[PDB]
C-alpha cells in the first residue's frame, strides 16, 4: 500500500493547502476518501507501532478532525475504536418494547448503506445468530432484517457465509421444532431478494425440499404457506438454468424428491418442458440422453399424472410418459364413485353416535372417505355441528391435498350430471357460494387439481364453464386487489414506511382463519399469535402466472375463453407489479400453434391488446419509442402497422446499436439495476417481436421478409460502417424468435441468391473468394447483395450457435442437393456451413458427419455436372483441413463410396484421403 | 515548525571521512525529525529540508551550485545525497567553499516565501578545508563575504548554525563566535547525536 498511496498523493492531492471543507450531505466519501485513506495508514502503522506513526495528515488536516447528520455518519468502524460512537449512530435493534408494535423505522439504502459495505457486513448476522442460539425467549421485536434482506452486494461478497450460518442452525429441527428462526425470514428473504447465483438459488430448493420433508412436519401445520414460496423458485427462472445444474442434482432425485409436494413436482415439470423446448433436446436422440430426465420421469412415475390418453397430445415437445399411460386407472374403473358414495353414507351414520371413536377412527387422511362430508354441511342449513372441525385440525393437515383434488373431481362429476338446468341455477345460487366462508384453501389451491383432471378425455369439454364461473365467482376480495395499488408503484424498491402499511393492510382486509366464523362453546380469545406477519396471501400471485398459463397455453381450443380472460386482468392487471418476463411465458404458447392458430389469431387481435395489457402494469419510465407504436396501435389497428414497422424495427434495433457508445444509457434504465431483469438492456429488445402482428397473416413469411429488408435494402438511417454490429443485433434478436420466423429465412437463402442466373455464365465477377469474404463492405464497393446475406446467416450462426445448428443438416441433405451445379456455388454453401465444426465436434457429434457427407455429396455432384474443375487446390486443402482437424478418422469408410467414382484428376489429387 | 538546513562541503577536501560522520553524526541526526530511514509521501509538513554538497574552482570551471532537494521526504533523497554526493576535488588544500554557504543564506530567503504560517529556523554546515576568497556568490543578486554571511545567519534570522567538521579543528570557530546572536557551534562532539544543533 505504501507506493499506492504515495502515487495517489502525489497524482490526485496535487496542492499545497487544506481547500474543499466539503460539508455535502448527499454524497461526501468522494472528499473525505482521502482522508480516510490517511487514517486508514496511520491505524495500520499505530497497529506496526512504528514509522513515527505515520506524521503530516497536512493535506486534508481538516478533514482528519470532521468526526467532531444522519448521511453524515461515514463509520470508519473498520479500523478501530470506533464502535461506540458510530456504531450506534445505525438504527440498532429494539430493547425497549417486546398493529404498530415495532418502532424504529428501516434506513434507506442509498442514504448510508451504498458505501458502509467493509464495515458492515456479519454485525447484525452475530446478534441474530446469538438470539437464535437459545431460544426465542421474548416475541422478536426486531424487524429492521427487512434492512438485512436489501443487502445486494453484501449476499455477492458473502453468500457462502449464510448458506453455512444456515446449515449450521439446521440443527435447530433436534433442538426445538424447526420454528422460532425458520418463519422468521425464509419468506421475507426469498421476496425482498430476486436476483441471486443460479447454482445457489437451486442449492436452496433443494435444501428448502429437504426441510420440508425431513424432519418431521406433522407438527408443523403453518407449513402450507412454505409450500407456494417453493412454486416461485421453480416457476419464475425456469428458462435454461436447470440443464447446466444436472451435477448438481444427480443425487437429491435418487433420495427424496416426491415426499408430499406433487403439486410443486407438477409445477417443476411443466417449468422443466417449457424450458427444453430450448434448443431441440429431443429431437436428434429418443433415449440415449434421456436419463437426464427419465430420473424424473421416476417422480412422475410414483403418481403418474399428464394421462390426456391420446386426447390433446400436441403443446409438449415429445410425449416421455406416453409410453406410462395405462398407469392412470381414472377414476377407479368407474365403479368407485358409488361405492365411496355408500361408505361416506355409512360413515355419516356411524358418525352420528361414535364422534369420540371416529377421531381416532378417521386416521391416514381417508380422501374418498371424509372430504365428501363437507358436502353435507351448510347444505342441510349450516349443519356442521363441529364434530368435523376437530379432525380437520388434527388430522385433515396435509392430506388436503388429495381430498381437494377428490371433491374438485366429484363437484366437476355434478356439474354434468346436472344436464338440463334443473340444477345449474341453484348451483350458482348456493354451491359455489358457500365455499365462501370459510373455506381454509382461500382459492388458493384448487386450480392445480382442477387442471388435473380438467384436461382429462373425460369430461374436458366441461370443466371450461366450470373455470368460466369460478373465475366470475370473485366479487368481494378481488376490490382489495383491486386497492392494492397504492403500495408497489409508489415504493417498489425505496421502502419508506412500507411497514406501518402492510400492517394497517393485514390489520384491515383479514381478521382470522384459526377459528371458526361461529362461537361455539367454548373459544378462549388470546390474540397472542403474531410474530412475524409481513404478508398474508399477497404471493399467490406467483401461483397466479400459471393460472391463465394452465388456462390458456394448455386450453385455447374453445374461442369464448378470450372474453373470459380479458376481465381477469382487468380486475388484477395491477397484481402484475413484481416481475416481468413475458418471454418464456409466451414462446411456447405458439410452438407449433401458428400452423392452426390463424382463424383463432382473429380473436388474439383482441388477446394482444390484452397481453400488452400485463405490459400497461409497469411504472418505472422505460418506454419512450414503444410508445409510438403503442399510439399507432390504439385507432385502426387493421390499417397502419403493416409496412412502416420495418422503418420502425431499424429505429427498435437502433436502440440495440445504441447499446454500446450512445447516449441511451441515459433515462432508459433507472430503478435500480437490481431486480428489474437488466444485466444487459439487450433483454429488452425480444419484449414485443413476436407479438407485434400475430393477429393478421403476418407471420409465417412476411415477418422474416421484413427482419431481411435490413440488409438488401439500403436503409436511410443504416450507416455503411458498422453494419457488422447492426447484424449481430438482428442476429441476436433471431435466437429469441418461434421456429418458422427464423426458417423462413434459410428457405429465402437458398431460394434465389444463391441461385440467381449462377450456372450459364454468371459474370466475370465469378472469382469466388474476393466475393464470398466479408469486410469487403469497408470499400463503398465489392458489395454484392448476395454475400451479404451470408454474413446474415453467419449473423445468427454467430449467437444461435447452441442447438439450432441440428437444423441445418436436414436443410442440406434435401434442399441443397438439387440447387448447385458449378463450383463457386459449391464454395459459397461451405462458407455457409463451414466455419462451425467446432460446434458439432463439442456437441453435435451425431451431425458433423452428415455434414461431411453433405460436403462430398456437393463434391460429387460439382464433379458430375462440369466441363473442368478450375479451383482444384482450394477444394483439395479445404477437405484437408476437414478431415485432419474435424473428422479424425470415422467417416473414412463411407467417403470411399464415393471417392473411388470421381474423376481421375480429382482421382489422383484427393489419392491420400485413404488414409 | 523544525525548518532545519544540512550542509556539507568537505567532499573536494575529504570524502571517506564523511561516509564515517556519517555513521555517528549525519544519520543520527536525521532520525531525530523521522522514525526510521526506508518511502513515504512528500509535502510541506514543516520537518523537510536542504541538501547540499558542491565542490571548488579547482577543476570545475563551469559548475558551482546545483542543489535540488526541496522536501525530499526527509529520507530518499536525503539518504541518496549523502551516499551518492561525488568523489571529485583536486588542485590544492586552500579553500574549498565559502561562496556555498552564502548561497546556504539564499536558501533560507525561499522559506520566507514557503513556510508561511514561527518555525525556529536551524542550520548545519559541514566543510573539512578551511575556506577563504573573495568572490561572493557569482550565482545571485546577494552578495558579501563570509563575516556577511554569518552576520546574516545570526543576527537577520536567528538560524541557529554549528559545523561538526572531523575531529580536528582549525582556525574557523573562533571568528564564527562573533555574532552576538547565539551561534551555538558547540555541537562538535563524539557525545550523541546531540537535541537540537
Amino acid at each position: 500500500f505504501l507506493p499506492v498511496m504515495k502515487l495517489f498523493d502525489l497524482l490526485y492531492p496535487e496542492k499545497e493547502c487544506i481547500p474543499v471543507p466539503d460539508i455535502n450531505k448527499p454524497q461526501s466519501t468522494h472528499a473525505f476518501a482521502m482522508t480516510c485513506i490517511w487514517i486508514h495508514l496511520n491505524r495500520k502503522a499505530q497497529n506496526g507501532d512504528s514509522t513515527l506513526q505515520i506524521p503530516i495528515p497536512h493535506s486534508l488536516k481538516l478533514h482528519h478532525e470532521f468526526l467532531q447528520i444522519a448521511l453524515l455518519c461515514n463509520a470508519y468502524s473498520t479500523n478501530s475504536e470506533c464502535f461506540t460512537l458510530p456504531m450506534g449512530a445505525l438504527v440498532e435493534t429494539i430493547y425497549g418494547n417486546g398493529a404498530s408494535v415495532t418502532p424504529l423505522p428501516m434506513n434507506l439504502l442509498d442514504s448510508l448503506t451504498v458505501h458502509a459495505k467493509m464495515s458492515l457486513i456479519h454485525s447484525i448476522a452475530t446478534r441474530v445468530i446469538k438470539l437464535a442460539h437459545t431460544k426465542s425467549s421474548v416475541a422478536l421485536a426486531p424487524a429492521l432484517v427487512e434492512t438485512y434482506s436489501r443487502l445486494l452486494v453484501y449476499m455477492e461478497i458473502e453468500s457462502l457465509g449464510i448458506k453455512g450460518f444456515i446449515s449450521q442452525l439446521l440443527p435447530t429441527v433436534f433442538k426445538s421444532h424447526a420454528w422460532g428462526i425458520l418463519h422468521t425470514l425464509l419468506e421475507m428473504f426469498s421476496h425482498r431478494m430476486h436476483h441471486i447465483q443460479p447454482h445457489y438459488r437451486v442449492q436452496l430448493l433443494s435444501h428448502l425440499h429437504t426441510l420440508a420433508a425431513v424432519a418431521q412436519t406433522n407438527q408443523n401445520q403453518l407449513h402450507l404457506c412454505v409450500e407456494s414460496t417453493a412454486l416461485r423458485l421453480i416457476t419464475a427462472l425456469g428458462s435454461s438454468e436447470v440443464q447446466p445444474q444436472f451435477t448438481r442434482f444427480l443425487n437429491d432425485p435418487k433420495t427424496v424428491l416426491s415426499a408430499e409436494s406433487e403439486e410443486l413436482n407438477r409445477a417443476l415439470i411443466l417449468t422443466l418442458a417449457r424450458a427444453t423446448h430450448v434448443t431441440d433436446f429431443f429431437t436428434g436422440s429418443d433415449s440415449i440422453q434421456g436419463t437426464w430426465c427419465k430420473d424424473i420421469l421416476q417422480t412422475i412415475m410414483n403418481f403418474t399424472p399428464h394421462n390426456w390418453a391420446s386426447h390433446t397430445l400436441s403443446c409438449f415437445p415429445a410425449p416421455l410418459q406416453a409410453f406410462f399411460k395405462q398407469n392412470n386407472v381414472p377414476q377407479e374403473s368407474r365403479f368407485n364413485l358409488k361405492k365411496n358414495v355408500e361408505e361416506e353414507y355409512r360413515k355419516w351414520k356411524s358418525m352420528t353416535d361414535e364422534n369420540e371413536i371416529i377421531t381416532q377412527f378417521s386416521v391416514q387422511g381417508f380422501p374418498p372417505l371424509f372430504l365428501c362430508l363437507l358436502w353435507k354441511m351448510l347444505l342441510e342449513t349450516d349443519h356442521i355441528s363441529q364434530i368435523g372441525y376437530k379432525v380437520l385440525e388434527r388430522i385433515g393437515a396435509r392430506a388436503l391435498v388429495a381430498h381437494v383434488r377428490t371433491f374438485a373431481d366429484f363437484l366437476v362429476y355434478e356439474f354434468s350430471t346436472s344436464a338440463g338446468g334443473q340444477q345449474l341455477n341453484k348451483c350458482i345460487e348456493i354451491l359455489n357460494d358457500m365455499v365462501w366462508k370459510y373455506n381454509i384453501v382461500t382459492l388458493d389451491r384448487l386450480i392445480l387439481c382442477l387442471a388435473m383432471r380438467s384436461h382429462e378425455g373425460n369430461e374436458a369439454q366441461v370443466c371450461y364453464f366450470i373455470i368460466q364461473l369460478l373465475l366470475l365467482k370473485p366479487n368481494d376480495f378481488r376490490n382489495r386487489v383491486s386497492d392494492f395499488v397504492k403500495e408497489n408503484s409508489p415504493e417498489h424498491w425505496l421502502q419508506s414506511d412500507w411497514h406501518t402499511k402492510h400492517m394497517s393492510y393485514h390489520k384491515k382486509y383479514p381478521e382470522k382463519l384459526y377459528f371458526e366464523g361461529l362461537a361455539e362453546q367454548v373459544d378462549p380469545p388470546v390474540p397472542i399469535q403474531s410474530p412475524y406477519l409481513p404478508i398474508y396471501f399477497g404471493n399467490v400471485c406467483l401461483r397466479f402466472l400459471p393460472v391463465f398459463d394452465i388456462v390458456i397455453h394448455r386450453f385455447l381450443e374453445l374461442l369464448p375463453v378470450s372474453k373470459s380472460l380479458e376481465t381477469l386482468l382487468d380486475h388484477l392487471g395491477g397484481l402484475y407489479k413484481f416481475h416481468d418476463r413475458p418471454v418464456t411465458y409466451l414462446y411456447n404458447t405458439l410452438h407449433y400453434y401458428e400452423m392452426c392458430l390463424r382463424n383463432r389469431d382473429h380473436l388474439k387481435r383482441k388477446l394482444v391488446h390484452a397481453i400488452i395489457g400485463s405490459l400497461k402494469d409497469n411504472r418505472p419510465q422505460g418506454w419512450c419509442l414503444s410508445d409510438t407504436y403503442l399510439k399507432h396501435a390504439m385507432n385502426a389497428r387493421e390499417d397502419n402497422p403493416w409496412v412502416p414497422e420495418d422503418s420502425y424495427y431499424c429505429k427498435l434495433i437502433g436502440r440495440l446499436v445504441d447499446t454500446m457508445a450512445g447516449k441511451s444509457p441515459g433515462p432508459f434504465p433507472n430503478c435500480d439495476w437490481r431486480f428489474n431483469e437488466f444485466p444487459n438492456p439487450a433483454a429488452h429488445a425480444l419484449h414485443v417481436t413476436c407479438v407485434e402482428l400475430m393477429a393478421l397473416a403476418v407471420p409465417g413469411k412476411d415477418v422474416g421478409n421484413a427482419l431481411l429488408n435490413v440488409v438488401l435494402k439500403s436503409q436511410p438511417l443504416v450507416p455503411r460502417e458498422n453494419i457488422t454490429a447492426w447484424m449481430n443485433a438482428i442476429g441476436l434478436i433471431i435466437t429469441a424468435l418461434p421456429e418458422p420466423y427464423w426458417i423462413v429465412l434459410h428457405d429465402r437463402i437458398v431460394n434465389v441468391i444463391s441461385s440467381s442466373s449462377l450456372t450459364s455464365e454468371t459474370e466475370w465477377v465469378g472469382y469466388p473468394f474476393r466475393l464470398f469474404d466479408f469486410t469487403a463492405c469497408h470499400q463503398s464497393y465489392s458489395e454484392m447483395s448476395c454475400s451479404y446475406t451470408l454474413a446474415l446467416a453467419h449473423a445468427v450462426w454467430h449467437h444461435s450457435s447452441i442447438g439450432q445448428l441440428s437444423l441445418i443438416p436436414k436443410f442440406l441433405t434435401e434442399a441443397l442437393l438439387p440447387v448447385v451445379k458449378t463450383e463457386f456455388q459449391l464454395l459459397y454453401v461451405y462458407h455457409l456451413v463451414g466455419p462451425f465444426l467446432q460446434r458439432f465436434q463439442q456437441e453435435r457429434t451425431r451431425c458433423m458427419i452428415e455434414i461431411g457427407v453433405a460436403f462430398y455429396d456437393m463434391l460429387l455432384n460439382v464433379d458430375q455436372c462440369s466441363t473442368h474443375l478450375n479451383y482444384m487446390d482450394p477444394i483439395c486443402d479445404f477437405l484437408y483441413h476437414m478431415k485432419y482437424m474435424f473428422t479424425g478418422d470415422s467417416v473414412k469408410e463411407q467417403v470411399e463410396k464415393i471417392i473411388c467414382n470421381l474423376k481421375p484428376a480429382l482421382k489422383l489429387r484427393l489419392r491420400f484421403i485413404t488414409h | 515548525v523544525a525548518d532545519v538546513v544540512f550542509v556539507i562541503e568537505g567532499t573536494a577536501n575529504l570524502g571517506p571521512y564523511f561516509e564515517e560522520l556519517r555513521k555517528h553524526y549525519l544519520l543520527p541526526a536525521i532520525e531525530y525529525f523521522n522514525g526510521g530511514p526506508p518511502d513515504f509521501g512528500g509535502d510541506y509538513g514543516g520537518t523537510q529540508y536542504s541538501l547540499v554538497v558542491f565542490n571548488t574552482v579547482d577543476c570545475a570551471p563551469e559548475s558551482y551550485v546545483q542543489c535540488h532537494a526541496p522536501t525530499s521526504s526527509a529520507y530518499e533523497f536525503v539518504t541518496w545525497l549523502d551516499g551518492i554526493k561525488f568523489m571529485g576535488g583536486g588542485g590544492e588544500s586552500c579553500s574549498l567553499i565559502a561562496e556555498g554557504l552564502s548561497t546556504a543564506l539564499q536558501l533560507f530567503d525561499d522559506f520566507k516565501k514557503m513556510r508561511e504560517q514561527q518555525t525556529h529556523r536551524v542550520c548545519l554546515l559541514i566543510c573539512n578545508s578551511p575556506p577563504y576568497l573573495l568572490p561572493a556568490v557569482e550565482s545571485t543578486t546577494y552578495s558579501g563575504c563570509t563575516t556577511e554571511s554569518l552576520v546574516q545567519k545570526i543576527g537577520e534570522r536567528g538560524i541557529h548554525f554549528s559545523i561538526v567538521s572531523p575531529r580536528k579543528l582549525p582556525a574557523l570557530r573562533l571568528l564564527f563566535e562573533k555574532a552576538a546572536p547565539p551561534a551555538l557551534l558547540e555541537p562538535l562532539q563524539q557525545p550523541a547525536d546531540v537535541s537540537q544543533d
